[PDB]
């Protein structure tokens, strides 16, 4: 059930994190990094919506009670547990469950919301690549649950 | 869909490691704490 | 593992500063005390499971061939050069090693097992806290010991 | 009653040092210094509680059998020279048996109740001292003794 104190808490302390006052605000550029950091699960679109209520740039303010709010409609959707693998399904190499490299490229850096350089360099490190190669889409799933 | 879900997971494993690392240091400081002071305490009774 | 007599000495180098009237036993409260003063660094949760692993009553009463008996069975390391390391790591500046000391601060007071403002008091008056300044993880860690 | 007729026979002789008219009774300003000669090791504030346990108003005045039991109260410690080499390893550098006289100096004027002035002008006289150096522990616990 919803809000037992010691969640408040969990939630509270992820968002002290970002807070240099100890006014209950943070910048509106963080909101994304408290979220994640909960490992609630937004697109960046996702967040420009809610952001287009509150923000003349992109550089301005917001409290705990606001992002808590959102939050708390976000942990009412789905896990996407089906749509990831839907989403994988379409950038497999050959119909056996395997991603190709180059399709992960035009993935990570083409389509979408994208991804930056240094951030990139992460998933090539994670997936071991030096060359040509491959990955389990079922099994990086299991990893990135 | 692939973008949200790699965006959470790096974000939620650094998040991780800097609370592990926090803990860790403000064990290691208690450690220290604690230490000074049976340091403290130890010379004064053995010095009396 | 089993035990040694210079191993079993300096574990009585710490008890025997708090066993006040020789008695050979100590209310267990204590324990936390004697563990961290022998250079052990566990959280409480760590102290409750190291209880735990034989059975032992936190209001109670340990006589030393029984906690002995314990430190036989004892499960977690906490003395390790490189795993404070590990932890530092992180809050580097460029790869030199440098800490912030206003961001510790900070983060020691905002996240996980936060330093309370009276152990702010102490941490002020007994480590030399630096507002202004940084510091290089090698020294600081050895600083601590 | 706690003392045997030649221990009692004993501390009557040395406490007639000190009772100077034979009708059985010490001035409290003595009290220290007849204590002090017959073995015993009271600090300060050890001697300011055995007083006050009496009387806490009195007249700076204390009976022959009011004497004997502040000595019963003393009694009962194990007292022996072994814990006072000890003592003096908390305060050596290498284990050779050995304290600084700087560190000596700090132990004897910083720490705990301090000697006075004199105090350690008569001690540095009694015990050969020349240079600000170190001083072995075991030939001065054998010189203690």
């Amino acid at each position: 059930d919803q809000l037992t104190e010691e969640q408040i808490a969990e939630f509270k302390e992820a968002f002290s994190l970002f807070d240099k006052d100890g006014d209950g605000t943070i910048t509106t550029k963080e909101l994304g990094t408290v979220m994640r950091s909960l490992g609630q699960n937004p697109t960046e679109a996702e967040l420009q919506d809610m952001i287009n209520e509150v923000d003349a740039d992109g550089n301005g303010t917001i409290d705990f009670p606001e992002f808590l709010t959102m939050m708390a409609r976000k942990m009412k959707d789905t896990d996407s547990e089906e749509e990831i693998r839907e989403a994988f399904r379409v950038f497999d190499k050959d119909g056996n469950g395997y991603i190709s490299a180059a399709e992960l490229r035009h993935v990570m850096t083409n389509l979408g919301e994208k991804l930056t350089d240094e951030e990139v360099d992460e998933m090539i490190r994670e997936a071991d690549i030096d060359g040509d190669g491959q990955v389990n889409y079922e099994e990086f799933v299991q990893m990135m649950t | 869909t692939i973008q949200k879900y790699w965006r959470m997971y790096v974000v939620r494993r650094r998040y991780k490691i800097r609370r592990a690392a926090t803990i860790v240091i403000q064990s290691y400081l208690r450690g220290y704490l604690t230490r000074n002071r049976y340091r403290k305490i130890l010379r004064e009774y053995k010095a009396v």
